[PDB]
C-alpha cells in the first residue's frame, strides 16, 4: 500500500549534464529507499541504498538523499553509460515492497519533426480477409507524438496499434509506426484512410493519406 | 562468486502452470530472503513473491494470491516458484533477487543481486509462421527524397523473430520495430529501410524473415507498383 | 579601598593553586580516556598557574613597598603574563564552546576534530598566536615605556595613542569576537538539542499510537499498516542513534533498536500468516523491549541538558570575570580618543583589573560541568 511516485517519467539530458530524479513516498518511509539502474534486457543493478550510500562498484557520479518523504537521485555528470531507466524502491518490509514507476533518462537532442509515410494494404494480405494500413514516422527527435487515424474524416479509436523504437545509437532519435487494423469488410468501404501526425516540433499537424 | 540463476520459463497456455527455479551459487538459499520480481513487457517492476527459508515465511502480491506457491529446497541450494492457473496478465520476465536479513547492511542493501530473469509467456496461441507483406513505397511519396520501404511480418507466434535485409548486407537506415501483440494472441513486426529515391530502380531489396521456432524462412521482395 | 586587590589576589592564590593542580590532574586523566576537552582544560589550568605564580609578588608590592623594587623587566614580564592569561583563557573557553557545538550539531561530520591530537595542534596554534600578539614589547622597549610606567607598574594615566588603539583591538578582537562566537555556539547548541529532542518525541508518539491501535485492531490489514509505521519509526530512531564516535551507550541503543525491529518483523510476518495472536505478540514484545531502554534514554536527555548548562555557565564565566574589565578599558579608550568621573573611573578600572583574576577560580570549576 506504500506507493512511491517518481515525477520526471522521462528526462532528457546531455552527456556531462546534471540530472535530478525526484521520488515521493505516500507515507513515512525511513531512509529505506533504494535506487536501481536498469538497462534494456538486463536485471536491475543497485546504485544507492538507504536513500544515500553507494553500493560498492557504483561510480561517484551517483548520489542521493532524503527530505521527509521526498527522495532524490542525482547524477552529477552523465556519462554515456548512464542512459538507463532508474527505479525508486521502498523497502520497509519484505511483504510491503513497492517500486515507483521508473524514470527514463534519454539522450538530449535538438528538435526535428519526423518524415511521414503511408503504406497501403496490398493483395497479398487483402486476399486473406483482413487489411492493415501502416503509418510511419521517421527520425523524430523528441519522444512525444500523437497519431490519429481518420477514415473519411471520422476519427477512429480502439482499432490501431503503435510501436516505437529506442533511441538510435548514432542519431539519438526515435521512429514510430502505427497500424490501423481493418477486416476486409471494413477496408472494402470508404475512400480515404489518412494519418494525421502532430508533434511538438511541428507548427501544424501533417497529414499524408491513402485514397483507395 | 555470487549468482542467482533462473530457469524453467517458457510458453504455457492460460490456466496451465510452470515451475520456475532459482539456483544459487556462492551463498546458500537459506542465507537470505528470495524475492521474485516481475516485469511485464513495456512495464515497470512489480514485486511478486517472497520466501525466507530460514523462518518458513512467505508472502505474495495480491495479484497472485492463491495462484502462486513459493518454496525452496536448501539441499540443492535452489528456490522455486510454482505458478498455477496462469492468466494472460502474468506474462512477464520473472527475476529472482537476493535481499538479506535484518539487522545490518545485508538488509539495508536490498536487491543487491538479481538473476538473469526468465520469460514466462501465457498464451492460447499455437506456433505460427509469419505472413510477410511488402510495405512497398509509392513513387509519388516524398518525391525526390528518401523512400521508406519495408515489410510487415504478421500473425506470428512465439515472439523471437529476426528480420534482416539483403541477407545482412543492408544495415544502414534500417529500423525494426518491436512487435506488437495483437488481440488474436499472435504478434506483428514491421521492418523499414530508408533508401534514396533513385535507388528504387535497382538495388532490389529483400526482407529476410527468420522464425527459428517454426522452422520457417520467408524471402520477400519489396517493390513499388 | 586600596586593600581590595591584595585580598582578592590572596584568595585567588590560595584557591587556584590547589584547584589548578587538581584541575590539571583531572584534565590529564580525561585526556588518557581520549576526551579531547581534557586537552583544553589542561591548557586552561596551566595558564592559571602561570598567572598565579606571579600574584604573590604583587600582593607584597601592595602591602610592603612604595614602588616596584623588582625593576622594569619584572613589570614588563608580569604585564605580559597577565595579558596572556586573559586571552589564553578566553581563547580556550571559546574553543570549548565551539567543540561542544560541533559535537552536538554535527556529530558525524567533523569527527577528525574531536581527537586529542587535533586538540593539541589547536592548543599549539592558540598558544603561539596569543604569545606573539602579546610579545611586541619584548622586541622594542619603547612600547613598554609608552604604555607602562617604570617606578610603579600600571598603565600610564593618559594613553599615547597607539595604546588606546591596541586596547580597542583587544576589547573587540580579544573579548567581543570570541564572546560573540560563544553566544552563537550556545544558541546553536540550544537549537540542535531542541530539534533532536523534538524529533525523538515524534517517533515515540507514532510508535505509541500504532501500538495502541494494534492493541484494539480487529482486521489483519490494520495490524499490518500499524506495524509498517512502527517499523518506519524504529528505523528513523536508529538513524538518530547513529553517531560517528561509536559511544558505548549509543552502541547499546543500536542493539536495542535492532532487537525491536526484529520483534516488529516477527509480528509482521505472524500477522501476514493470519494468526490473530500477533496482537499479544507485539503487545508484549515491544512493551518488554521498551521497559528497559527508557532509563538510558533519560540519561542521554540529561547529558544533552548538561551540555546546555556547560555552554551557558561558560558564557556567564566569560561575562562575570572579564566584562567589567573590557567595559572600563573601552570606556577609558573612548575618552582618549574623544572629548567628571574620569579619575573616578581609574579605581573602577583598577578594581576591575583585579577582578579579572577570578578566571583562575572559574577555570577549575568547569571540571564539575564536563564530568
Ligand atoms: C589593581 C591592581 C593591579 N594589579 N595588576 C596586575 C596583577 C597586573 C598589572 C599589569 N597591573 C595591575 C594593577 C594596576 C595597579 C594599580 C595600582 C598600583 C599602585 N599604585 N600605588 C601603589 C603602591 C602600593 C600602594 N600604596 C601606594 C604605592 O601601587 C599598581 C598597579
Amino acid at each position: 500500500d506504500i506507493q512511491m511516485t517518481q515525477s520526471p517519467s522521462s528526462l532528457s539530458a546531455s552527456v556531462g549534464d546534471r540530472v535530478t530524479i525526484t521520488c515521493r513516498a505516500s507515507q513515512s518511509v525511513s531512509s529505506a529507499v533504494a535506487w536501481y539502474q536498469q538497462k534494456p534486457g538486463k536485471a536491475p543493478k543497485l546504485l544507492i541504498y538507504s536513500a544515500s550510500s553507494l553500493y560498492s562498484g557504483v561510480p561517484s557520479r551517483f548520489s542521493g538523499s532524503r527530505s521527509g518523504t521526498d527522495f532524490t537521485l542525482t547524477i552529477s555528470s552523465l556519462q554515456p553509460e548512464d542512459f538507463a531507466t532508474y527505479y525508486c524502491q521502498q523497502y520497509l518490509y519484505y511483504s510491503l515492497v513497492t517500486f515507483g514507476q521508473g524514470t527514463k533518462v534519454e539522450i538530449k537532442r535538438t528538435v526535428a519533426a519526423p518524415s511521414v509515410f503511408i503504406f497501403p494494404p496490398s493483395d497479398s494480405q487483402l486476399k486473406s480477409g483482413t487489411a492493415s494500413v501502416v503509418c510511419l514516422l521517421n527520425n523524430f527527435y523528441p519522444r512525444e507524438a500523437k497519431v490519429q487515424w481518420k477514415v473519411d474524416n471520422a476519427l477512429q479509436s480502439g482499432n490501431s496499434q503503435e510501436s516505437v523504437t529506442e533511441q538510435d545509437s548514432k542519431d539519438s532519435t526515435y521512429s514510430l509506426s502505427s497500424t490501423l487494423t481493418l477486416s476486409k469488410a471494413d477496408y472494402e468501404k470508404h475512400k480515404v484512410y489518412a494519418c494525421e501526425v502532430t508533434h511538438q516540433g511541428l507548427s501544424s499537424p501533417v497529414t499524408k493519406s491513402f485514397n483507395r | 562468486e555470487v549468482q542467482l540463476v533462473e530457469s524453467g520459463g517458457g510458453l504455457v497456455q492460460p490456466g496451465g502452470s510452470l515451475r520456475l527455479s532459482c539456483a544459487a551459487s556462492g551463498f546458500n538459499v537459506v542465507d537470505f530472503s528470495l524475492h521474485w520480481v516481475r516485469q511485464a513487457p513495456g512495464k515497470g517492476l512489480e514485486w511478486v513473491a517472497y520466501i525466507s527459508s530460514s523462518s518458513g515465511s512467505t508472502s505474495y502480491a495480491d495479484s497472485v494470491k492463491g495462484r502462486f506457491t513459493i518454496s525452496a529446497d536448501t539441499s540443492k541450494n535452489t528456490a522455486y516458484l510454482q505458478m498455477n492457473s496462469l492468466r494472460a496478465e502474468d506474462t512477464a520476465v520473472y527475476y529472482c533477487a537476493r535481499w538479506g536479513y535484518w539487522p545490518g547492511e545485508p538488509w539495508w542493501k536490498a536487491f543487491d543481486y538479481w538473476g538473469q530473469g526468465t520469460l514466462v509467456t501465457v498464451s492460447s496461441a499455437s506456433t505460427k509462421g509469419p505472413s510477410v507483406f511488402p510495405l512497398a513505397p509509392s513513387s509519388k511519396s516524398t518525391s525526390g527524397g528518401t523512400a521508406a520501404l519495408g515489410c510487415l511480418v504478421k500473425d506470428y507466434f512465439p515472439e523471437p523473430v529476426t528480420v534482416s535485409w539483403n541477407s545482412g548486407a543492408l544495415t544502414s537506415g534500417v529500423h525494426t520495430f518491436p512487435a506488437v501483440l495483437q488481440s488474436s494472441g499472435l504478434y506483428s513486426l514491421s521492418s523499414v529501410v530508408t533508401v534514396p529515391s533513385s535507388s528504387l530502380g535497382t538495388q532490389t531489396y529483400i526482407c529476410n524473415v527468420n522464425h527459428k521456432p517454426s522452422n520457417t524462412k520467408v524471402d520477400k521482395k519489396v517493390e513499388p507498383k | 579601598d586600596h586593600l581590595f586587590p591584595p585580598s582578592l589576589y590572596i584568595f585567588v592564590i590560595g584557591v587556584g593553586l590547589p584547584t589548578n593542580c587538581l584541575a590539571l590532574w583531572a584534565a590529564y586523566r580525561q585526556v588518557q580516556q581520549r576526551n579531547e576537552l581534557g586537552v583544553y582544560l589542561m591548557n586552561l589550568s596551566i595558564a592559571d598557574l602561570l598567572y598565579i605564580c606571579t600574584l604573590p609578588l604583587w600582593v607584597d608590592y601592595f602591602l610592603h613597598h612604595d614602588n616596584w623594587i623588582h625593576g622594569p623587566g619584572s613589570c614588563k614580564l608580569f604585564g605580559f603574563i597577565f595579558y596572556t592569561n586573559i586571552y589564553i583563557s578566553i581563547a580556550f573557553l571559546c574553543c570549548i564552546s565551539v567543540d561542544r557545538y560541533l559535537a552536538v550539531a554535527h556529530p558525524l561530520r567533523f569527527a577528525r576534530l574531536r581527537r586529542v591530537k587535533t586538540a593539541v595542534a589547536v592548543s599549539s596554534v592558540v598558544w603561539a598566536t596569543e604569545l606573539g600578539a602579546n610579545s611586541a614589547p619584548l622586541f622594542h622597549d619603547e612600547l613598554f615605556r609608552d604604555r607602562y610606567n617604570h617606578t610603579f607598574c600600571f598603565e600610564k594615566f593618559p594613553m599615547e595613542g597607539w595604546v588606546a588603539w591596541m586596547n580597542l583591538y583587544r576589547v573587540f578582537v580579544g573579548f567581543l569576537f570570541p564572546w560573540a562566537l560563544m553566544l552563537l555556539s550556545y544558541r546553536g547548541i540550544l537549537r540542535a538539542v531542541d530539534k533532536r529532542k523534538a524529533d525523538l518525541e515524534d517517533n515515540w508518539e507514532t510508535l505509541n499510537d500504532n501500538l495502541k491501535v494494534i492493541e484494539k485492531a480487529d482486521n489483519a490489514a490494520q495490524v499490518k499498516d500499524a506495524l509498517t509505521k512502527m517499523r518506519a519509526a524504529a528505523l528513523d530512531a536508529q538513524k538518530a542513534t547513529d553517531k560517528s564516535p561509536d559511544s558505548p551507550e549509543m552502541k547499546d541503543f543500536r542493539h536495542g533498536f535492532d532487537i525491536l525491529v526484529g520483534q516488529i518483523d516477527d509480528a509482521l510476518k505472524l500477522a501476514n500468516e493470519g494468526k490473530v495472536k500477533e496482537a499479544q505478540a507485539a503487545a508484549e514484545q515491544l512493551k518488554t523491549t521498551r521497559n528497559a531502554y527508557i532509563q538510558k534514554y533519560l540519561e542521554y536527555l540529561d547529558g544533552l541538558e548538561r551540555i546546555k548548562r556547560l555552554a551557558l555557565s561558560l558564557i556567564a564565566i566569560v561575562l562575570v570575570c572579564f566584562a567589567p574589565y573590557h567595559v572600563l578599558l573601552l570606556s577609558r579608550s573612548a575618552i582618549y580618543l574623544g572629548r567628571g568621573f574620569e579619575e573616578r573611573v581609574f579605581s573602577a578600572y583598577h578594581s576591575s583589573l583585579a577582578f579579572t583574576s577570578l578566571n583562575c577560580v572559574a577555570d577549575p570549576i568547569l571540571y564539575c560541568l564536563v564530568n
